[PDB]
RNA sequence: AAUUGAAGAGUUUGAUCAUGGCUCAGAUUGAACGCUGGCGGCAGGCCUAACACAUGCAAGUCGAACGGUAACAGGAAGAAGCUUGCUUCUUUGCUGACGAGUGGCGGACGGGUGAGUAAUGUCUGGGAAACUGCCUGAUGGAGGGGGAUAACUACUGGAAACGGUAGCUAAUACCGCAUAACGUCGCAAGACCAAAGAGGGGGACCUUCGGGCCUCUUGCCAUCGGAUGUGCCCAGAUGGGAUUAGCUAGUAGGUGGGGUAACGGCUCACCUAGGCGACGAUCCCUAGCUGGUCUGAGAGGAUGACCAGCCACACUGGAACUGAGACACGGUCCAGACUCCUACGGGAGGCAGCAGUGGGGAAUAUUGCACAAUGGGCGCAAGCCUGAUGCAGCCAUGCCGCGUGUAUGAAGAAGGCCUUCGGGUUGUAAAGUACUUUCAGCGGGGAGGAAGGGAGUAAAGUUAAUACCUUUGCUCAUUGACGUUACCCGCAGAAGAAGCACCGGCUAACUCCGUGCCAGCAGCCGCGGUAAUACGGAGGGUGCAAGCGUUAAUCGGAAUUACUGGGCGUAAAGCGCACGCAGGCGGUUUGUUAAGUCAGAUGUGAAAUCCCCGGGCUCAACCUGGGAACUGCAUCUGAUACUGGCAA
């Protein structure tokens, strides 16, 4: 299922960081972003219309760690619903109960807020969920369970998430351990550098 | 053959010569009637009319010609004393 | 009023008896043209005396030996 | 003749009957006459746990259909709420 | 809310534009094969031989219908060796029950299969000349007799299967008679047809003291209804072939008789010569039909595996009995093929029911547990039966979900590969360090599917009866195959968990070495004849992931059968020309009809499935409430511009 392997080596193929370390380093030292993988890695700089499609929602993918078959029932799901496809999809990826966690930062990376939720660290309306991929609604509390609080790593993972971004679509409480899902994050709310109609369309080929 | 059915193999069979029995007995006194008309003797039709009547009747109560077929024979054979008288 | 229809009588000489052709104009199922179906039946009639060219009123009955379950109401017109 | 009875609809473990006018001669799951109301079994804490319309049952009843003995106990459970 | 719907590329030429074929990118499956493989939920699982079958099970149930004691669980009497009053042993049906037998109901349901069937079936929409076990409403009867038989005894034939002779006995078995209307036959007067008892309890008056008698429950008979099911008829639709054009004698129609529950050439006697067919008869090949499923923007194309409705069949051919209902899967008889047993005289058999075997095939599972739940058969009930059903076992066959750890980490370690030999890549990758334990494994706790049924009490109901019985409340013990259940808790430990294809273009991803038109690759173009990004290996990279790839099949792309939506001067394609029947189409003015056409209403279009809004399994798959849709068909009521008919 998940990756279970090298993580700098996606950044540097898509070339960008798609935010898979902890913070502090690993973005410039030891990375040699803009390198491309392998032995062919400089002597390469040319793709295809087909090639970028396919690096776009290669670079979804990557970022919010799922593979090829959950992505298509998400775009199938985001199509039937009614309004903006690439809207609808980016919302569904954003409503991940493990993204939700790493948004509200009691976890690192999606990685660790994925093994909080699968090791039954995180409750939801009072209650324990041991998936990752459950979708979160809105006046949704998300909360660290009662026992095994105040553990090492949410605790450092907090203050690197004091201050990255500040989703303006959630609560965070800081104190209790504890959050909500107030409302739907709306695309302004999220990035810009995806171009979703270039999925749209790859998924239309 | 093989559960116990063989009951009701006897039963059918008690039941089917029993049943025959009642149908050629029927079965002849319907057709003297037809016997009487052909020889034309309007006394003799009616007369076999007459003891023939109860006769159907009460096997369309026993459950082995029903009402339908006993009523067929008496109006057809009524119709044609009729004519004949 | 009672379900009835009407046709082109168009039969041959039978003791109390007839067939009716009754026309219906249909749509074609595929290429949408309008074409025009014939459904021959046989229908019973006492008193026969019923032409060639001749309109009549048919109307569904008790089946009157195999082949027939229809008898006639009225004429309108008559061939000649 | 006409009985009212069970059909389970459910899935593994979890059973999901539902009242019908049918035939006995007929398969649990066969033709039915008509469909009454249905029964879950799991009642849960949601506010809809058994509903029926009482109105045909009592048309069915009195035109001459019988009743099974888990349909009999839901009639005179539910009654009204109570 | 339930219409958010349409992509192209490679390949003919020195090059170009067309035409035209082939190939590829997508989706899907009851799939199979190769490599690999941790867990769980839901579903699926002989598509070929309707080939043949060892063994086990899959239809029994009523003593509250009746004779009865073959088992034996009690009791009593009597005879007795006596434990000395307690045991034992032969009778005894009083008894809780009950093998075998008569009788009633059921075996026509459930389950299996797709051989046959091209419309005698199916779908849609209607109809009249019919029946209908069990279940329900109403109105009325339930009187009195008779003759047998099984069982049971005494003999006898038999290897078995299975019998034969002579006697006795009961019934809700059987058969008269009484009774006869709203029922049947008739215009009428008139004639005629039925019945069964059983069980619970107990005052008064009488008993051959075995019960009458009162009451309650249930059961039986006749007629009219209801509902359900089944039978029949009509119109339209439902594959291919014209290198199949004529086919039909009971054939088409009529009168009369017969027959069926019912109309009907359904069947006979006679009379007429009719009937079907180019709008496709007859003949030949193939095929179960539908709701639906796949694909597609749609229209269309393919398809009918699971679920649901209908049809047909049960070793092959045929027939009928019983029954309400069969021309009957685990019934009967006859014939046939095959197999088996035999004491050689004679007999038995039908897995296309659930397991399972042989065989065929690329290919498809356990000779399992329980009637706990639902549903059926019998029964007043308790209860019995149920390979239906509920579960479990095997399979990555499919869809869905989770895991195979997370953070830090430069000496950019070692080794491998390349290297212009400066270095680059593998690569934060590994080692090291700091953390967690989902899922596996071990140990504890513990929902729901369970409603009912039973025993005992209170109230009401009925009645000569505080009885008995029914209904309604209450109290007491309870009823789970799944099941080492779901789920929750505790210990330890990164410990047990990643592979498959591809990298010349289409098409995302490049270098080295080996080989030298050889070995080999290949969906198409095509590579390889000593410097191969195309063969083999290595490094690196891309895609997918408990899966990956190949093969098989359908649709799409294919506007490449073009109705939506194509063409014929030269690319395929105008008959050598003409006349003409059927057929198609048809100038203009008015009236009428209302067929085509259009509008409204009613009925219908099963459920499931698809779609919209919701709810429940820890999310999803999955399950489920309501709606929409179900584009259709029929009837009625109107409109009269156009097409059609009639008239001028
Ligand atoms: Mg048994
Ligand atoms: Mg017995
Ligand atoms: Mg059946
Ligand atoms: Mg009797
Ligand atoms: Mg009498
Ligand atoms: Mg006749
Ligand atoms: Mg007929
Ligand atoms: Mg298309
Ligand atoms: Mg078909
Ligand atoms: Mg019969
Ligand atoms: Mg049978
Ligand atoms: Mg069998
Ligand atoms: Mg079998
Ligand atoms: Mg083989
Ligand atoms: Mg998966
Ligand atoms: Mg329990
Ligand atoms: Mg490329
Ligand atoms: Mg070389
Ligand atoms: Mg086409
Ligand atoms: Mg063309
Ligand atoms: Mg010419
Ligand atoms: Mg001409
Ligand atoms: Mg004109
Ligand atoms: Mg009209
Ligand atoms: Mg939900
Ligand atoms: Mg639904
Ligand atoms: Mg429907
Ligand atoms: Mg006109």
């Amino acid at each position: 299922a998940r990756y279970l392997g090298p993580k700098l080596k996606l950044s540097r193929r898509e070339g960008t960081d798609l935010f898979l370390k902890s913070g502090v380093r690993a973005i410039d030292t030891k990375c040699k972003i803009e390198q491309a993988p392998g032995q062919h890695g400089a002597r390469k700089p040319r793709l295809s219309d087909y090639g970028v499609q396919l690096r776009e929602k290669q670079k979804v993918r990557r970022i919010y760690g799922v593979l090829e078959r959950q992505f298509r029932n998400y775009y199938k799901e985001a199509a039937r619903l009614k309004g903006n496809t690439g809207e609808n999809l980016l919302a569904l990826l954003e409503g991940r109960l493990d993204n939700v966690v790493y948004r509200m930062g009691f976890g690192a990376t999606r990685a660790e807020a994925r093994q909080l939720v699968s090791h039954k660290a995180i409750m939801v309306n009072g209650r324990v969920v041991n998936i990752a991929s459950y979708q979160v609604s809105p006046n949704d509390v998300v909360s660290i369970r009662e026992k095994a609080k105040k553990q090492s790593r949410v605790k450092a993972a907090l203050e690197l998430a004091e201050q990255r971004e500040k989703p303006t679509w959630l609560e965070v409480d800081a104190g209790k351990m504890e959050g909500t899902f107030k409302r739907k994050p709306e695309r302004s709310d999220l990035s810009a550098d995806i171009n979703e109609h270039l999925i749209v369309e790859l998924y239309s080929k | 053959n093989i559960k116990s059915a063989k009951k009701r193999a006897i039963q059918s069979e008690k039941a089917r010569k029993h049943n025959a029995s009642r149908r050629s007995m029927m079965r002849t006194f319907i057709k003297k009637v037809y016997a009487a008309i052909e020889a034309g003797d309007k006394a003799a039709a009616q007369k076999a009319f007459n003891e023939m009547q109860p006769i159907v009747d009460r096997q369309a109560a026993k459950g082995l010609i029903h009402k339908n077929k006993a009523a067929r024979h008496k109006a057809n054979l009524t119709a044609q004393i009729n004519k004949l008288a | 009023k009672i379900r009835t229809l009407q046709g082109r009588v168009v039969s041959d000489k039978m003791e109390k008896s007839i067939v009716v052709a009754i026309e219906r104009f249909v749509k074609h199922p595929i290429y949408g043209k309008f074409i025009k179906r014939t459904t021959k039946l046989h229908v019973h009639d006492e008193n026969n005396e019923c032409g060639i060219g001749d309109v009549v009123e048919i109307r569904e009955c008790r089946p009157l030996s195999k082949t027939k379950s229809w008898t006639l109401v009225r004429v309108v017109e008559k061939a000649v | 003749m006409v009985t009212i009875r069970l059909a389970r609809h459910g899935a593994k473990k979890r059973p999901f009957y539902q009242v019908v006018v049918a035939d006995s001669r007929n398969a649990r799951n066969g033709r039915f006459i008509e469909r009454v109301g249905f029964f879950n079994p799991i009642a849960s804490e949601k506010e809809e746990g058994t509903r029926l319309d009482l109105d045909r049952i009592a048309h069915w009843v009195g035109q001459g259909a019988t009743i099974s003995d888990r349909v009999a106990a839901l009639i005179k459970e539910v009654n009204k709420a109570a």
